[PDB]
């Protein structure tokens, strides 16, 4: 939806429209900046690699779970 | 100490202007969302709390009451368009507040109001004149009966819609009570009723005046129900045994006297009930409720008695039957008893109801709607009464356009290609009034939560290549040919909105100082 | 006029104070759902003080001067008449509904837009509930398990003490108005009266009229059987007006004269009831002593002190015809009926009227007794439940388990089937399902247990564990699986339940703008 936003589509319709193209599709659908739209980006060429996406959610999760954890904060001296 | 107002306030120039045109966009906007068949709900108040739920522009015009000076000449304005036509008071609004908006740069800029003037009444002339050269005439294209061409225009209001599984019965519902009526033809002469529960299919059009008949008291396995040539009576008297209305009071020790009280209690409702007798009515009904003492007179005297009738069904029954509805039985005669052709009482969903079917002023008629709720009902009242009027419309002028604003982006091709060609200052305002015009597409998309940018961009690119008659689709996100979709309006009813539209952007921009006798 | 002061907020500003409101409303009701919900201490405006957990009478309490919430007043005026239990649970989905909404509106969804989507959700919802359904009486008209179905629900309410007998009465009821076959019943043909004195087991079904009088002499035929009513509005005797009598004698002369008129008349008026051959003498007022030794020698049963309104009931059940004057007296407006009885209550000297027709007639009414009327009241609605209950289970056999069972597998439907709506409704889809769990949700909290934990576990065992759904044990009982624990709501009463409630959130998306003129 940020990409969306960012390429001048619909933020909720982008997504919306995309998460039916998954359900019936494969992950070659998403968001194509370059032509504006909605396209199979599988023939665009424009793929990253697996440990982008897999150490994003790990980094980030454990830094949610490391967030929440947190009761409260004492000031040292 | 000596001043010149001393209280009488006054303001000139262009401060005036701009504060009026502020002004007459807040009309706009109370009547905004509501523009088209899913446009938003407005809800008023009165003084006494009473709430008032209504989409239609017209309606919402009259409970406000606006005391501002420039918002009572729309207000004027679009009541009068209302009287002459009913419909098209949102978008005289909305353009001539959309006129106001787009010169209000131009003014402050020290533009004269009078060369605005003269833009509105050139642009609105040649926009009259688009009109009539790219309007068609539809009476019998394709060689398809009019029964069949307005069952299309019908449905389309009711597309969609809560009843769109079975919209080919209501469609045919509607051309069939258009085509009941004569030559004058009218939206409150065809009355409209709600009966909860079943099927919608269940709906039934009944071709006389209808009602409840919440009568229940005795009076069964008597009073015929079929009559041939009856003498209707309308009256407004309660016949009750235990009634307010007619009854005695008298406090005596003589038991003797008693016997004269309880008796003279009954002659007095006697030479009431017998008046009706030697009047000659056959169906007698009355807006108050009539007792099972009376209904027995009835019954002795092979008489027809049905009551607690609400006023305008039987005022309805007055003008479709011809008589008059006497309050006093005093009066009662051949002066103001209808008649009819045939009557019949049937069993709509168990309940029974009443109606004079071939009344010799037979110009109304009555739609019995079946549901199971009331917004199934009321949804489906609201587009109905919509329905009639596109039937009736269409049949009376045969001249139309294209509606969903597609014509109105026509006019601004082509106003918007004629000022480039005109010299002057003309030039932006003549311009100006083309992009006015793109208000009545906009909201269209806006209040059916579609996105204006991709359809009016998607749309005005369709005009430039050749489109005429492409508009807005506030079924399907997508522009589409509304006149192949059978989106059709009158073409003078449109022009008269653009000239009432201009005309009352013109009392706007003509006026400089407002003035005030202090009172 | 008066645009001072006047009323103007348009906008998402507008939207969610609207929302606002309908949230306090279905929150206020949203802990007196089922039957561990919280009562509702209400005070009258006449200083009295009443307590209940009924969602009709809270509503019909609840002045709520802003104009949103008295929608949802008057949204629930029909639902009375339509499903009759669920009450709470259409202002409690509207304010779940409205809620989830409420996250949309920030997301940038236009309100018609949310109207379509629960629209098209609501028919996803009502076309699974015909799946899940189960049928009790198809095929064969029985009385067994309409007694049991019906006394569930019965048992939360003030009728508990006695709960076996009023089912059965509901069931005589019906089935004396209306026929099985036909599936037509008639709510407004089965009346409900009371009375103080006595206990909840004393609650008759009177297959015919019933009226609170008494016979002019307590030696009258305690069962009268001749078929032959004669209706008045004077009595039999030297007649008197139906108002006032204002006992003023003038003299000794008048006096008299009036000793004379009583061994006149008292033979003479009591003669045309043998002239006649009225057996069953109905009058507006009594008979004096005098009269009743005529009577009881010829066995004429009559009654005495019947009102104004009282007159016409009986002559709409029985048939007959008002004879306001002795001359217009005749064999053909004389009442029909095949016996009529005096009940007496046991110690308490009651004696009802109560003219039967000694068999299936088109009238009935159940006089609910009681020792105290705040008793009485509150049993007088739940009788009221079960009428609507067993005209909806006539009407249609269909039924689905209850406790929250269909609003979770309604949810896992509407979850399935929004990943196929290419559209903005997709959002919208997802909310009404979290909005039917609310339903689920609240019993659970009600029941002073961990609504989320209860949610989840439900759901995930109408999946993982089997595919049947499975309620919640709100009552505490043995485990889930309510058709096991027998509570099973009506199927036309979930339809109009969710029906109603987008039907009202549709309503109130579709307002944008309350304007009311101030006064200056
Ligand atoms: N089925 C439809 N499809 C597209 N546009 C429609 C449809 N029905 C009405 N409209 C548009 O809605 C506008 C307002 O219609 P109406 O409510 O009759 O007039 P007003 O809003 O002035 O009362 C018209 O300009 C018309 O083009
Ligand atoms: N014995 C029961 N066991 C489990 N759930 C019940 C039981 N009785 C009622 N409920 C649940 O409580 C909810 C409200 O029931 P009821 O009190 O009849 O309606 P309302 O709360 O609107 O008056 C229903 O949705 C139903 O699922």
């Amino acid at each position: 939806s940020t990409l969306a936003e960012n390429a001048g589509l619909n933020p909720i319709s982008t997504v919306t429209e995309l998460r039916n193209r998954h359900a019936q599709g494969e992950k070659t659908a998403g968001i194509n900046v370059r032509k504006g739209g909605i396209s199979n980006i599988l023939e665009e060429l424009v793929v990253q690699p697996l440990l982008v996406s897999v150490s994003a959610l790990t980094l980030a999760t454990e830094t949610v779970r490391s967030i929440l954890k947190i009761d409260d904060v004492v000031n040292t001296r | 100490v000596i001043l010149l107002k001393e209280g009488t306030d006054s303001s000139q120039g262009i401060p005036q202007l701009v504060s009026n045109i502020s002004a007459c966009q807040v009309i706009a906007e109370a009547v905004r969302t509501t523009l088209g068949p899913r446009g938003m709900d407005k809800l008023i108040v009165d003084g006494r709390g009473k709430a008032t739920i209504s989409n239609d522009g017209a309606t919402i015009l009259k409970l406000l009451d606006v005391v501002h000076p420039a918002a009572k000449t729309l207000v004027d304005i679009a009541k009068s368009q209302d009287a002459e036509v009913g419909d098209g008071t949102t978008s005289v609004t909305l353009l001539a507040a959309e006129f106001l908006k787009q010169v209000k740069p131009y003014v402050e800029e020290g533009l004269h109001p009078q060369i605005i003037i003269r833009a509105f009444r050139t642009a609105t002339q040649l926009a009259v004149n688009k009109i009539k050269e790219i309007a068609v005439t539809v009476k019998k294209a394709d060689k398809v009966e009019q029964r069949k061409l307005l069952e299309k225009c019908a449905m389309t209001a009711l597309s969609s819609k809560l009843i769109s599984q079975q919209k080919a019965f209501f469609a045919k519902m509607v051309v069939d009570a258009v085509m009941m009526l004569d030559d004058l033809l009218q939206l409150k002469m065809i009355g409209i009723k709600k009966v909860q529960g079943g099927a919608l299919e269940d709906s039934q059009l009944v071709a006389g005046v209808a009602f409840k008949k919440t009568f229940s008291y005795a009076g069964f396995e008597m009073q015929p129900k079929k009559y041939h040539n009856p003498k209707i009576a309308l009256l407004n008297v309660e016949l009750e045994l235990k009634a307010e209305k007619d009854n005695a009071e008298i406090r005596v020790h003589t038991v003797e006297d008693y016997q004269a009280i309880v008796d003279a209690e009954w002659n007095i409702l006697y030479d009431k009930l017998e008046k009706i007798h030697h009047s000659g009515a056959k169906v007698v009904s009355s807006k108050l409720p009539i007792g099972d003492v009376a209904t027995q007179y009835f019954a002795d005297r092979d008489m027809f008695c049905a009551g607690r009738v609400p006023e305008e069904d039987l005022k309805r029954t007055m003008m479709a039957c011809g008589g008059s509805i006497q309050t006093s039985v005093n009066a009662l005669s051949a002066d103001v008893l209808g008649r009819c052709q045939v009557f019949e009482e049937t069993q709509i969903g168990g309940e029974r109801y009443n109606f004079f079917t071939g009344c010799p002023k037979a110009k109304t008629c009555t739609f019995i709607l079946r549901g199971g709720a009331e917004q199934f009902m009321e949804e489906t009242e609201r587009s109905l009464h919509d329905a009639i009027m596109i039937v009736r419309r269409a049949i009376k002028n045969d001249s139309v356009v294209a509606g969903g604003g597609a014509i109105e982006m026509e006019l601004s091709k082509y106003l918007r290609d004629y000022s480039r060609t005109i010299p002057g200052k003309q030039q932006l305002l003549i311009g100006a009034y083309a992009k006015a015009l793109e208000i009545i597409p906009r909201q269209l998309c806006d209040n059916a939560g579609f996105d204006a940018t991709n359809i009016l961009n998607k749309l005005r690119a369709r005009h430039a290549q050749g489109g005429t008659w492409y508009g807005v689709d506030i079924n399907n996100e997508d522009i589409a040919d509304n006149f192949e979709a059978f989106v059709w309006e009158p073409a003078m009813v449109r022009i008269n909105a653009l000239t009432a539209a201009s005309e009352a952007a013109c009392l706007i921009v003509s006026v400089d100082e407002t003035i005030k006798n202090p009172r | 006029k008066d645009q001072d002061r006047k009323s103007r907020l348009m906008g998402l500003e507008a939207l969610k104070s609207h929302i606002m409101a309908a949230k306090a409303v279905a929150n206020t009701m949203r802990t007196s759902l089922g039957p561990n919900g919280l009562d509702k201490m209400m005070v009258d405006k006449d200083g009295d003080v009443t307590v209940t957990n009924d969602g009709a009478t809270i509503l019909s309490m609840m002045d709520v001067d802003h104009q949103i919430a008295k929608l949802m007043v008057e949204l629930s005026k029909s639902q009375d008449d339509e499903i009759g239990d669920g009450t709470t649970g259409v202002v409690v989905l509207a304010g779940a509904l409205l809620e989830e909404a409420e996250q949309l509106l920030d997301r940038g969804i236009h309100p018609i837009r949310i109207a379509d989507g629960y629209e098209q959700a609501a028919r996803v919802a009502i076309e699974h509930l015909d799946k899940i359904s189960d049928s009790v009486l198809v095929d064969i008209k029985d009385t067994e398990p309409l007694i049991q179905t019906a006394k569930t629900t019965l048992g939360s309410k003030v009728v508990n003490s006695c709960h076996r007998q009023m089912a059965e009465i509901a069931v005589n009821a019906v089935l004396t108005v209306a026929d099985m076959e036909r599936r037509d019943v008639d709510f407004e043909l089965i009346k409900v009266e009371g009375k103080v004195g006595g206990r909840l087991e004393d609650t008759k079904l009177i297959k015919g009229v019933i009226v609170d009088k008494d016979f002019s002499h307590p030696q009258m035929p305690k069962k009268v059987e001749d078929a032959k009513i004669a209706i008045l509005t004077c009595p039999f005797e030297p007649p008197k007006p139906k108002t006032k009598h204002k006992l003023d004698v003038t003299s000794v002369e008048d006096y008299k004269a009036l000793q004379k008129y009583e061994k006149e008349k008292f033979e003479e008026m009591i003669q045309q009831i043998k002239e006649t051959g009225a057996n069953l003498a109905i009058c507006q007022w009594g008979f004096d002593d005098e009269a009743n030794h005529l009577l009881l020698q010829n066995n004429l049963p009559a009654v005495r002190w019947v009102g104004g309104p009282e007159i016409e009931l009986i002559a709409i059940a029985t048939g007959g015809r008002i004879v306001p004057r002795f001359s217009e007296l005749t064999a053909e407006k004389l009442g029909f009926a095949g016996l009529v009885q005096e009940i007496s209550f046991g110690t308490t000297k009651d004696k009802m009227l109560v003219i039967e027709q000694c068999k299936n007639s088109r009238a009935v009414t159940i006089f609910i007794r009681g020792g105290n009327k705040m008793i009485i009241e509150e049993a007088k609605r739940s009788l009221h439940d079960a009428l609507c209950v067993i005209r909806n289970l006539i009407r249609d056999n269909r039924v689905v388990y209850g406790g929250g069972a269909a609003e979770i597998s309604c949810a896992l439907a509407v979850s399935q089937e929004a990943d196929k709506c290419p559209t903005l409704e997709q959002y919208a889809m997802r909310a009404f399902a979290d909005a039917l769990e609310v339903i689920p949700m609240a019993l659970s909290e009600n029941s002073g247990m961990n609504p989320i934990q209860t949610m989840t576990e439900v759901r995930a065992r109408q999946v993982k564990e089997m595919n049947p759904a499975l309620g919640i044990d709100c009552l505490h009982k043995g485990t889930n699986d309510m058709k096991q624990q027998h509570v099973i709501e009506t199927l036309i009463g979930k339809k109009q339940q969710i029906s109603l409630a987008t039907q009202m959130v549709r309503m109130i998306l579709k307002i944008d703008d309350i304007r009311k003129p101030g006064e200056s």
